[PDB]
RNA sequence: GAUGUCAUACUUAUC
RNA sequence: CGCUUCUCGGCCAAGUGUAGUAUCUGUUCUUAUCAGUUUAAUAUCUGAU
């Protein structure tokens, strides 16, 4: 009720798997954008810099798994 | 506003046996008119008494101003009267 | 508190106003209600401490005497990073005993 | 001499015939008279 | 008694097509008889080994497909 | 009923032997119905006889019958009726429940307890009847309307909570549609109650949720009554939510600026009161909010006189600290003459408004002290310092606040020279107000400005006020203590003159005079050590050592408090009443049935055990530890917290070998508030002394075949672990098989105690490498989360929150795995709650501990960022 | 195993 | 009343109020199908023979 409205990503008993997967992907993107080690590993894995990787992580926050079902 | 545990009668435990009726009437009559006072005259009920007042507020003020009163060399206690606790010996 | 399940907290934005405790609830925690090993003070909100509500008790609501603080079990469990632990509504607690 | 009333490890009474529990001593003596106790005595 | 048969799920007709379409008067009784000697002797005629994948298998064709898929 | 006279037979039948004298019953066991309440329960006197003549509404008569158990029945019967009506509120319906509760609460022969029980039954049936009382919103609002304007604060708080619950349950459209014809009513009190209910609904449902409706109600020009009701609702919303109003100030100010311009003076006064209230709350310092409002207010205060000018002056005094320094200096230079001209006003409301504005008019720079002492303070002393102002509390507290503000602004000596003449008056209320003002001036400013020509007169006035006290108020003793603390070393030719008065007041026929003298000796006990007075304190202690024979227990508790203050202000082993002749003297004094006297005796016993434990021969402590078990089970919450500390001090002094056996023997009592206190005392004794010596003995109390003793031993172990914390890493292997065996018991209380002990061991040994015992206890605590009791569920939630912080969030996510998509909803809801608690505890730790999910056909769930490796 | 009346007992440092 | 001697004794009915909860005691469904709500699956309720 109020816990799902105050803190997003908690869930309830009628939560589907797609919303939980989208919340887990958003939490993983926030942990990658927050921690410097994950951003450095993502910048060393590809040829892009830290700003391009941060823009690609911020642009993928809107529906990271796809359309809902 | 009064709790339901208070009543018109109040019990006293560990009372001196050498106390007269005039001293008990003076100690019980300080908070109001005392209707009746019964002292125990039994070896199994020695040191206990029951003082019933005419007013409920006067009985509550007497029970609030007698718990731990200075007496002879014993530790007297004043408590409220209970129907289930007074007939525990039977 | 933990004794009354009908008590609700404010859960607002905690500012710089430090919480206070009365003489009857001095030393006890706000959430865990423990009087052993204090770790961090409680931060009140802006609406819970304004005007006549400044320097009052968070649990009971009377005049404050000492400073309010949380126990050591609440600082490690991330219970002090929540909102203001101020009791606003008093339901089925210290209300029927005054009328009886 | 009732062979069904026993003492548990928590200071209570246990009837193994009907498999019932009783906290005080006055509830074990009043559990022998009833419908379920008579049914357990007649079935066994 | 009717209360012990209605509360425990008894007196409910269930069909088991593996053991010659036998009858079972309970879901928990059928789950207990699935891991038993009679269901193992019924499944040994078709050639399926007694494992944990065929515990909830009732039809013979579904059990044969589960044995052929593994 | 409790004050009815009884005969001699009823008095003799209620006394045991061995004492020397010096149809009207509805359906059986229902309680006695009142003769004036035979209208609502008229269908209960006859038999039911349910045989093809029982409609559904007759079951609503059962909803009346439980009400017969709720109005004047037994409190267990009332609790059973409340439990039957709360769990069956959805099946009975809100319709017949409201139709039976509405004439019962509107009876003219009701009481306070019956109205409180009806309000509690309406609030308890409001959580299950959500979105169903929308036709019954007006019938509840008409009954909850006089509850907010009541005299008692608890009934007003209950009415405000009921109004907030009704606003949260009925939404915003139904409350606006129900209160819409209640604004243009002819009754002013009903309109004020409807405005207060609308303000409570706007505070409970948000300010912009009711802001355009209030703007449309205030901007409509049809009658002055609707505008006055809207202004009163805006003033009540500004006075209820100070912080919430501040953001809405700009809006609220734009609606309040439209008023105070019509021909009706009542609407202008209501708009001025709303602006004053707004200034107090909305935009507390928002001068701009009052900008477009400061221009007509000065014109209305300068062009007219009366109640509207007083309201405009109050609004100007409330908005004057909310402006700049130059604006406040310009406003204070043009409002001092209007405040001096209104000092001779015969109206009490205008005088109260002037006294409230005088405290805010001089609170910063701009107002000189000489002009305030010459032309402002003599009219404030001649027009406000009267005898009629001390009768009302609102007229006395505001006057005391204005006097404190004048003493803080101008000076404390000029107020002390004029307030000392009223200390020896013939009125008790005026003398108490003067003593409170002197105490506030001594606490805020001090006594440095007082010379030697006024300190003796102030001390004589304080002595005359303390010696001629007729009430039981502690204001005079606190004022004398504050005056002594402000004096300090300046009261050195005053200690014999106070001691000769205290010794004379300690021996009197009255009982409150000795208690007042002991309280004055206790309040002035800290001023004797700082003034190099050691013989007088010893003489007072020797007098109070023999003053324990006062028959009044309120005087004996005050004498014990004075003795404790004298023992705290002086040395423990350097007292002329020494500890060798006082600790046996207090051993029969600790067996008192009072609350404050027993608390003072327990505090004195704890101080004697902490600071004077070497003054006994180790024999009286073992006798007093057995009497300390009878000091608990008291409804005061003060002696039970000191008795555990006294038992811990006795166990630290005499060795933890004798008190532990008494604490284990006193654990089997089968009484409430007697087993938790002994467990807390045993935990305090184990935390003060070595916890290993009480380690096998705590394993012994679980060996006895008893549930209460095992529960008390588990509670003592949990409290000792919570008091130890990081010191419990060495006592975890000894408590691990006991916690493993206690969790497998059939009793839910023992499982809850084992879960609490596991949560204490998890919160205490977190980060020490003790994850093996936590993972072993989590395997047994995991079937304990499916219980139906809320206390066991809360204990399991606390154990899970401890194990998620101790063993790590990964183990908590692995234990809660495969339960979010469970078929059974009763376990899926608990798994979702555990997952939400683990996410609120540690959200960043669930990224690396998340399981691998395969991608679907339309959506992808595989984390391609973490799956790559360099 | 559920239901509704009665009794006993337990817990949350509740007052 | 002051001094000396003998003996004895002392010290170093615990209540009320609020929140939840585990048990027997006093009683009930052998109604044979269909459709709907709900339940993981039972149980239960609602209309037609």
């Amino acid at each position: 009720e109020h816990l799902q409205s105050k803190y997003i990503g908690t869930g309830h008993a009628d939560t589907t798997k797609w919303e939980w997967l989208v919340n887990q992907h958003r939490d993983s993107y926030c942990s990658y954008m927050g921690h410097f080690d994950l951003l450095n590993y993502f910048a060393i894995a590809e040829n892009e810099s830290k700003a391009r990787v941060r823009f690609n992580l911020m642009e993928k926050m809107l529906q990271p798994c796809g359309p809902p079902a | 506003r009064l709790p339901p545990e208070v009543n018109r009668i109040l019990y006293i435990r560990n009372l001196p046996y050498k106390i007269t009726a005039e001293e008990m009437y003076d100690i019980f009559g300080k908070y109001g008119p005392i209707r009746q006072i019964r002292v125990g005259n039994t070896p199994e009920t020695r040191g206990t008494a029951y003082v019933v007042y005419e007013d409920i507020f006067d009985a509550k003020n007497a029970c609030d101003h007698l718990s731990g009163f200075n007496v002879c060399n014993r530790y007297l206690v004043v408590l409220y009267y209970n129907a289930n606790r007074a007939f525990q010996k039977m | 508190a933990k004794h009354h399940p009908d008590l609700i907290f404010c859960r607002k934005q905690a500012g710089v106003a430090i919480g206070r405790l009365c003489e009857k609830c001095d030393g006890k925690c706000v959430i865990c209600d423990s009087y052993v090993r204090p770790c961090t003070l409680v931060r009140i909100c802006d609406e819970c401490n304004y005007g006549s509500y400044q320097g009052r008790c968070v649990i009971c609501g009377g005049p404050g005497v000492s400073d309010a603080y949380y126990c050591k079990e609440c600082t490690i469990q991330e219970k002090d990073r929540d909102g203001c632990p101020k009791i606003v509504n008093l339901g089925s607690s210290k209300t029927d005993l005054f009328y009886e | 001499k009732d062979p069904y009333f026993m003492k548990n490890h928590l200071g209570s009474y246990e009837c193994k015939l009907c498999l019932t529990l009783h906290n005080n001593e006055g509830s074990y003596l009043a559990h022998t008279q009833g419908k379920k106790h008579q049914t357990n005595l007649a079935r066994r | 008694p009717y209360w012990l048969y209605k509360l425990h799920g008894l007196n409910i007709n269930y069909n088991c097509e593996i053991c010659g379409n036998y009858t079972y008067r309970g879901p928990k009784a059928f789950q207990r008889h699935f891991a038993e000697w009679r269901h193992a002797h019924g499944m040994r005629c078709l050639g399926i080994p007694n494992t944990a994948h065929f515990a909830n298998v009732t039809q013979i064709e579904d059990a044969v497909s589960l044995w052929a898929k593994l | 009923e409790r004050n009815r006279p009884l005969s001699d037979e009823e008095l003799d039948a209620m006394f045991p032997e061995g004492y020397k004298v010096l149809n009207d019953q509805p359906s059986g066991n229902l309680p006695f119905l009142k003769p004036d309440d035979i209208q609502y329960f008229d269908k209960l006197l006859v038999d039911v006889d349910e045989s093809t003549l029982s409609p559904e509404e007759q079951k609503e008569r059962k909803i009346m019958k439980l009400l017969l158990k709720i109005k004047n029945g037994t409190p267990p019967m009332r609790k059973a009726a409340l439990r039957q009506i709360t769990d069956k509120a959805r099946e009975f319906g809100a319709g017949p429940l409201f139709n039976q509760i509405l004439p019962l609460l509107m009876s003219p022969t009701l009481e306070d307890q019956e109205r409180h029980l009806l309000v509690k039954v309406i609030d308890r049936i409001l959580y299950k009847l959500d979105d169903l009382v929308r036709p019954y919103v007006h019938k509840i609002l008409v009954v909850i309307e006089p509850l907010l304007i009541d005299e008692d604060y608890y009934a007003r708080v209950e009415g405000r909570e009921i109004i907030s619950n009704l606003a949260k349950a009925a939404g915003l459209a139904t409350m606006i549609s129900t209160m819409r014809p209640d604004i243009d009513n002819m009754d002013e009190y009903v309109r004020n109650t409807t405005a207060r209910a609308f303000a409570v609904v706007a505070s409970a449902l948000g300010i912009p949720s009711l802001l355009p409706f209030l703007k449309a109600v205030c901007k409509s020009k049809k009658s002055w009554q609707a505008r006055h009701t809207g202004i009163k609702i805006v003033q009540q919303i500004a006075i209820l939510m100070g912080c919430a109003i501040l953001p809405h100030l700009r809006s609220l100010v734009e609606i309040i600026e439209h008023g105070l311009v019509d021909e009706q003076q009542k609407v202008r006064t209501i708009s001025a009161l709303a602006i004053a209230a707004l200034a107090e709350a909305a935009t507390p310092y928002g001068i701009e909010s009052f900008d477009s409002v400061l221009k007509p207010l000065w014109k209305g205060i300068r062009q007219h006189r009366g109640k509207g000018l007083a309201a405009f002056l109050k609004a100007i005094g409330y908005l004057i600290p909310l402006m700049d320094a130059e604006y406040a200096n310009y406003y204070t230079r043009e409002v001092m003459l209007i405040l001096i001209r209104e000092f001779q006003s015969p109206d009490e409301e205008m005088k109260k408004i002037v006294l409230k504005v005088v405290k805010q008019c001089c609170g910063t720079d701009g107002v000189e002290a000489n002009y305030i002492k010459t032309e402002i303070l003599p009219p404030f002393f001649k027009h406000f310092w009267q005898h009629r102002m001390a009768l009302d509390r609102r007229n006395y507290r505001q006057l005391v606040d204005t006097t404190v503000e004048l003493a803080n602004k101008v000076g404390a000596a000029e107020i002390i020279s004029r307030i000392v003449d009223d200390l020896k008056d013939e009125a008790e209320q005026y003398r108490k107000m003067v003593m409170e003002t002197i105490e506030k001036i001594m606490g805020n400013l001090g006594a440095a400005d007082i010379d030697h020509k006024l300190e003796e007169q102030l001390i004589d006035g304080i002595l005359y006020a303390f010696q001629e006290q007729t009430t039981e108020d502690s204001v005079m003793l606190n004022g004398f203590g504050t005056v002594v603390n402000a004096l300090g070393k300046r009261v050195k030719p005053y200690l014999p003159q106070i001691c000769g008065t205290v010794l004379w007041r300690l021996n009197n026929k009255s009982a409150k005079v000795r208690q007042q003298a002991a309280d004055l000796i206790s309040r002035t006990a800290v001023v004797m050590k700082t003034c190099q007075e050691e013989k007088l304190m010893g003489h007072l202690g020797v007098v109070l050592y023999e003053y324990l024979g006062e028959e009044y227990p309120e005087v004996l508790g005050s004498i014990l408090g004075a003795l404790k203050a004298i023992v705290n202000v002086i040395g423990m082993h350097k007292m002329t009443p020494p500890i060798k002749d006082l600790l046996p003297r207090l051993t029969p004094i600790l067996k008192n049935r009072h609350e404050k006297v027993q608390e003072n005796c327990i505090d004195l016993v704890g101080r004697i055990a902490d600071r004077g434990a070497e003054y006994v021969s180790a024999r009286e402590w073992m006798r007093i530890c057995f009497e300390l078990l009878e000091l608990l089970k008291a409804h005061k919450k003060a002696i039970r917290r000191a008795t555990v500390n006294t038992f811990g001090y006795i166990a630290k002094a005499i060795g933890p070998h004798d008190v532990l056996a008494t604490l284990l023997n006193n654990l089997k009592v089968q009484e409430r508030q007697n087993r938790v206190c002994t467990t807390v005392a045993i935990a305090i004794v184990a935390e003060t002394c070595s916890p290993f010596t009480v380690l096998p003995a705590l394993m012994n109390e679980y060996r006895v075949p008893e549930l209460n003793v095992q529960n008390g031993v588990l509670k003592s172990l949990s409290f000792l672990f919570e008091y130890i914390g990081e010191m419990g890493k060495d006592y975890i292997y000894a408590v691990t098989p006991l916690l493993e065996d206690a969790l497998m018991d059939r009793d839910l209380v023992h499982r809850q105690t084992a879960s609490a002990v596991v949560q204490h061991m998890s919160l205490g040994v977190y980060g020490f490498g003790c994850e093996d015992s936590l993972n072993h206890l989590l395997n047994y605590v995991w079937p304990n989360v499916f219980e139906t009791s809320p206390h066991v569920i809360q204990a399991v939630m606390g154990a899970l929150e401890g194990l998620r912080v101790a063993i790590g969030p990964c183990r908590m996510l692995q234990y809660c795995l495969q339960g979010l998509f469970h078929p059974a909803r009763k376990v899926r809801d608990v798994y979702w709650k555990i997952y939400n608690s683990i996410y609120i505890g540690s959200q960043d730790a669930l990224i690396a501990h998340y399981p691998r999910i395969y991608n679907d056909d339309k959506n992808t769930y595989i984390r391609y960022e973490l799956d790559y490796i360099l």
